[PDB]
């Protein structure tokens, strides 16, 4: 018999309060406006877009969800940007500038020590 | 030290917190009991380890 | 509260459990403790690695040292942690040739 | 695993009962949803290295070699190489679900093949930078460079390098046609969830495994003590099936950050 | 009228100071954005507490009514506060139907023995439950269709009264020179204290999605994300049940009905063990003068199995009918059918005329008279042997001191009930040590599909 | 470990109730073969180069 976990998607407090509900691995029609049906589950109150964003929210199984269109929006994820590098069999490209980058990068080194 | 029921061990000093004109004892967070009052004199004391 | 309310015999069997209820609680703590320990002793000695290769010298492994052809890295202290400043040699501006 | 249709299984008098325990789903709930969480983090750091997706030329030939059997082959299930399509096709119980992966092996294989395309037309720049083109052929010149034999030794020489680099590439379907370190992890997560279930028919010093049976013939306030030993028992078990979990998961974390370097 | 609360019905649930701890705590609560009734009276439920608010700078209101028959007869609570101050009181009254110079106070005509006395726009709340035989009084009056805002609500009495209550009533100042009704509910709420102590906001735990992720969280400001906050459960209707046929029916049937019965000195014994054996067609045929079931019920015969089943059956008088029972005395018990002090069967009689008398006289029924010394449980005795009752044999002669041991009955039809002929059927089970036998029928069943059922 | 060998000791009245808890016997075996094996392996690698 039918059982799963519930979720719910919040684009923050700051923002709105509207919220759209995922039934995880719930078949759409076993559930009890907007539903969308995805491999994850069943989700309610959220609009289906056919147009790529970056990932903001992670659904699953390349969905995830935005707070951009204002209800509350689902969509597909982009991997990125496409570009075509020009190659040819005698064309070259070398730099004539150059930028100085800084990058920070954090590591844990400890915790506190219990007794 | 027994409060009228509450059992305890620990030191008792004078506290800065105010109940409210209805309230025994105080608990902190993960509720444990931190505060008392003295049924007699009506001070809060703070009870510590 | 168990003695006040209860006789030793049966007493010694209602505390027999709380013991080992609780006892099984310090059991979770501590194995978690040790699997936890591992992860943060695995941090450290990356911490420890690039405190070596990217702070006391220059490094040609890919992406060990920043995004960039690796120059140089400072050093700072955070709380129960480290940051680097990773600094990077990019290139701009190209040009096409035959 | 949820917990409560493990240890009761649609059962009000065990349900009430779990209450007396304290925390302990919760325990179970963040142990096991921290390390599903990680299982995501692991894939992009090994895939998720390129900013762009990178794209070859139709006319693929690269200076005599033949590099088909790694790139996407436009004409197979979805868009995997030959040589990916052997990697691929060698290899709600009572709670015990099984969550899907973030990204899918569509994801995978664009990724992928992004890398492929980067490193044949742009070498090793585009990951310090932009993608900078540079022929083939002089590609693999300064890549001799790189470990002590000079250049001209291979420009006299491109065909024979091209020929042994090609016959190199066809063995490896050979080779294919192995993955243990890739069946192990399968097995080993599936005989630890069938070993939980079957753990559901101890008794763990009850007189019986059946919470509707203990309960409706016996004497209610035999039946607590009887029920709670059962509740213990599985309890104990699902605590060791999360330990080990744990420990398997940094088991997998060491590796992904190694195959990341 | 009926109004929407808002945010309304919140109190202390207890003593216990505290400072900055999102506390979750589960008690009787108003929900939030309720259905609360409106009135402008009759007698009104209670089932669980009540949530009573109203508004008017004048005082309308002049006390309650509580109780379980709002009469006399009983102890009833009263609630008064003249211009002086708040009366609690708990004696048996009498209320007038209507209860209401500048003289006052013709709620009651009785105050019986009491037995706890006790002396001393805007908004005026409060809060009354009654719980282990205490009843619970929050109030608060705050100067100001009710508006929109949050306030919590202190005690303000504590009365070890042991009352029950099931309804209650308003009293209302009359002219002669608007209210609100709320019922508690068990929620949990997640409350937000202050660092003076106060309750200054509050989440309803069951409503909106959103104010489940608060309280898992135990927050009132969530950060943008997903959260896991509960689980879907699908639930089974009806309950489904599916048993075999049928088979077989133990033939009691022609046990009550054979054409013929047997002498009381020599009875009989049926053994059915093989059977499902249906006792309906024994209880719901009742035309019996005698049914005493003594071991087990009579309704509970349809879901035990025994190992075996024995029925005995004879006819006897009217009167000694009452003989067949576990420890008795007579001809009838002594001499030819004893039960044991420990029997776990039920006889069943009825009235046999029309098929056992004869105009003339039935003679083909018997019975022992005499015997030396009293029978044992479940013996049977067939001797024709001559009994003595001097000091001589007789060889087997009868005569003087010499008497057959078989009477007759006479059974004729024009005689009276208690001297008419009655046949009887005692049943008897025993579970020796086989484990399965003769057990009756389940019971009803049925059958569906494509949903979850049980 | 041989487990049975450890909990009862050789007692076939412990032995027989020992089996009302089920598999953890073999489990207790197949953990401790699977970091014995690795024993081996690592040692193999760290030389056999
Ligand atoms: C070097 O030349 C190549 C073409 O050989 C340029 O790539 C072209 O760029 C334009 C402008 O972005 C695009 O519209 C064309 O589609 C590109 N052609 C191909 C074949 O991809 C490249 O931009 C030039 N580099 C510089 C610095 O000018
Ligand atoms: C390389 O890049 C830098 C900018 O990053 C150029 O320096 C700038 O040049 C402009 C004039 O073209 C000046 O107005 C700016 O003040 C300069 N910036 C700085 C920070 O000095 C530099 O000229 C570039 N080199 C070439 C050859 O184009
Ligand atoms: C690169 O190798 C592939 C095989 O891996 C070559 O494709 C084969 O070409 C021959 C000749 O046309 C066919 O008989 C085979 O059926 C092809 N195999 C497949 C799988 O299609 C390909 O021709 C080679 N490319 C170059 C430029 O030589
Ligand atoms: C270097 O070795 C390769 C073999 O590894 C030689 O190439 C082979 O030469 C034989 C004899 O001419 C041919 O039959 C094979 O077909 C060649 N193999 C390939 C893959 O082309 C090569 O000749 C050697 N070079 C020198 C200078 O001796
Ligand atoms: C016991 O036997 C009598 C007769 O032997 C049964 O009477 C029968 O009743 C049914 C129902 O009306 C009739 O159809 C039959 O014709 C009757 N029998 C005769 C011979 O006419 C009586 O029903 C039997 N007892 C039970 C409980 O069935
Ligand atoms: C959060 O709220 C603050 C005001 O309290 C505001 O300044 C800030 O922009 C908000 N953040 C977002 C992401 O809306
Ligand atoms: C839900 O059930 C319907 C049939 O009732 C089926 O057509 C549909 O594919 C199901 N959805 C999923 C996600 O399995
Ligand atoms: C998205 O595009 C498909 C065709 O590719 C179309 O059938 C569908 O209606 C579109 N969805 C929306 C929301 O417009
Ligand atoms: C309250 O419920 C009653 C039915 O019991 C309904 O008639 C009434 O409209 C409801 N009130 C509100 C404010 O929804
Ligand atoms: C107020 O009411 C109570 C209860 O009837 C009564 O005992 C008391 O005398 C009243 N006070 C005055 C001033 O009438
Ligand atoms: C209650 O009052 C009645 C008279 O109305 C009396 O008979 C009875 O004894 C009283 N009960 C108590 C407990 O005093
Ligand atoms: C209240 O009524 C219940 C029955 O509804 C009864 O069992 C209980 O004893 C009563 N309580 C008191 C204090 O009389
Ligand atoms: C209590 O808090 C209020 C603000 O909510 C403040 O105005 C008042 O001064 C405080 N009083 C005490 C004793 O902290």
């Amino acid at each position: 018999c039918s059982f799963g976990g519930v979720s719910v998607i919040t684009p923050g407090t700051n923002t709105s309060n509207q919220v759209a509900v995922l039934y995880q691995g719930v078949n759409c029609t076993e559930v009890p406006s907007n539903v969308f049906q995805t491999r994850a589950g069943c989700l309610i109150g959220a609009e289906y877009v056919n147009n790529s964003y970056e990932c903001d929210i992670p659904i699953g199984a390349g969905i995830c969800a935005s707070y951009q269109t204002q209800s509350i929006i689902a969509y597909t994820m982009s991997l990125g940007a496409e570009n075509s590098v020009a190659y040819s069999n005698n064309s070259i490209a070398i730099p004539t500038n150059f930028t100085i980058s800084v990058t920070t990068e954090i590591l844990p080194v400890s915790m506190t020590k219990t007794s | 030290f027994n409060f009228n029921g509450l059992t305890g061990t620990g030191v008792l000093t004078e506290s800065n917190k105010k109940f409210l004109p209805f309230q025994q004892f105080g608990r902190d967070i993960a509720d444990t009991t931190d505060a008392v009052r003295d049924p007699q004199t009506l001070e809060i004391l703070d009870i510590t380890p | 509260d168990i003695l006040s309310r209860l006789d030793p015999p049966e007493a010694e069997v209602q505390i027999d459990r709380l013991i080992t209820g609780r006892l099984q609680s310090l059991q979770t703590y501590v194995t978690q403790q040790l699997i936890r320990a591992a992860e943060i002793r695995a941090s450290a000695n990356l911490a420890a690695t690039k405190m070596s290769e990217c702070v006391l010298g220059q490094s040609k492994r890919v992406d060990f040292c920043g995004k960039g052809y690796h120059l140089m890295s400072f050093p700072q202290s955070a709380p129960h942690g480290v940051v680097f400043l990773h600094v990077t040699y990019v290139p701009a501006q190209e040009k096409n040739f035959t | 695993v949820d917990c409560t249709m493990y240890i009761c299984g649609d059962s009000t008098e065990c349900s009430n009962l779990l209450l007396q325990y304290g925390s302990f789903c919760t325990q179970l709930k963040r142990a096991l949803t921290g390390i599903a969480v990680e299982q995501d983090k692991n894939t992009q750091e090994v895939f998720a290295q390129v900013k762009q997706i990178y794209k070859t030329p139709p006319i693929k030939y690269f200076g005599g070699f033949n590099f088909s059997q790694i790139l996407p082959d436009p004409s197979k299930p979805s868009k995997r190489s030959p040589i990916e399509d052997l990697l691929f096709n060698k290899v709600k119980f009572n709670g015990l679900t099984v969550l899907p992966p973030l990204l899918t092996d569509e994801m995978i294989a664009q990724y992928t093949s992004a890398l492929l395309a980067g490193t044949i037309t742009s070498g090793w720049t585009f990951g310090a930078g932009p993608a900078l083109q540079i022929p083939f052929p002089m590609q693999m010149a300064y890549r001799f460079n790189g470990i002590g034999v000079t250049q001209n030794v291979l420009y006299e020489n491109q065909k024979l390098i091209a020929n042994q680099f090609n016959s190199a590439i066809g063995k490896i379907q050979d080779s294919l046609s192995a993955l243990g370190k890739l069946q192990d992890v399968v097995n080993h997560n599936a005989q630890a969830l069938n070993t939980l279930v079957k753990q559901l028919s101890s008794k763990f010093g009850a007189i019986s495994s059946v919470l509707n049976d203990i309960l409706s013939r016996l004497d209610p306030p035999e039946a607590e003590v009887q029920i709670d030993r059962l509740i213990t028992g599985r309890l104990q078990s699902l605590q060791t099936y999360v330990t080990q979990q744990l420990i398997r998961a940094a088991e997998i974390r060491a590796s992904a950050n190694l195959a990341a370097t | 009228s009926y109004t929407n609360s808002f945010t309304r019905g919140v109190y202390y649930p207890d003593k216990v100071f505290r400072s900055s701890v999102l506390h979750s705590t589960q008690d009787l609560f108003l929900p939030f954005f309720s259905n609360v009734t409106w009135f402008h009276n009759p007698v009104l439920p209670f089932n669980d507490g009540v949530y009573f608010a109203s508004t008017e700078k004048s005082n309308i209101i002049r006390g309650w009514i509580f109780g379980t028959t709002l009469d006399s007869k009983t102890q009833s609570l009263l609630i008064v506060n003249n211009a002086t101050n708040v009366v609690i009181k708990v004696c048996e009254f009498q209320f007038c139907n209507d209860p209401f110079m500048e003289s006052e106070f013709r709620v009651y005509s009785s105050a019986n023995n009491c037995t706890f006395e006790y002396v001393s726009k805007n908004l005026r709340e409060f809060v009354f439950k009654n719980i282990d035989g205490y009843f619970k009084i929050y109030s608060k009056h705050t100067p100001i269709d009710l508006p929109q805002g949050f306030s919590a609500l202190e005690p303000l009495v504590d009365l070890p009264i042991g009352i029950n209550i099931t309804r209650f009533q308003t009293l209302l100042a009359l002219h002669r020179s608007a209210y609100y009704v709320g019922y508690l509910q068990p929620r949990t709420f997640l409350l937000k204290y202050n660092e003076n102590g106060t309750i200054t906001d509050a989440v309803d735990c069951a409503l909106d999605p959103l104010s489940e992720t608060k309280c898992t969280l135990k927050s009132f400001t969530v950060e943008k994300g997903i959260y896991q906050t509960s689980n879907f459960r699908v639930q089974p209707t009806e309950s489904i049940v599916r048993f075999p046929n049928i088979t077989n029916l133990c033939p009691f049937d022609e046990v009550f009905n054979a054409t013929r019965f047997a002498s009381v000195y020599a009875w009989n014994r049926k053994r059915i063990s093989n059977c499902v054996a249906d006792y309906s067609v024994l209880y719901n045929f009742a035309p019996f003068f005698a049914f005493k079931c003594y071991g087990v019920s009579p309704t509970k015969l349809n879901d035990l199995c025994f190992t075996n089943v024995y029925a005995d059956s004879f006819v006897i008088r009217g009167n000694e009918v009452s003989q067949i029972a576990p420890g008795q005395t007579g001809n009838i018990a002594d001499y030819n059918y004893k039960l044991p002090d420990d029997f776990t069967g039920c006889v069943i009689a009825w009235n046999s005329n029309k098929l056992d008398s004869k105009v003339g006289g039935n003679y083909n029924y018997r019975y022992r008279l005499f015997r030396k010394s009293n029978l044992k449980p479940f013996e049977r005795d067939i001797s024709t042997e001559i009994y003595q009752a001097g000091n001589k044999p007789c060889n087997g002669v009868a005569g003087v001191n010499c008497y057959f041991p078989l009477q007759s009955y006479g059974f004729r039809p024009t005689y009276g009930v208690g001297h008419q002929p009655y046949r009887v059927v005692v049943l008897s089970f025993e579970l020796l040590h086989a484990p399965a036998t003769v057990c009756g029928p389940k019971k009803s069943t049925n059958l569906v599909k494509n949903k979850c059922v049980n």
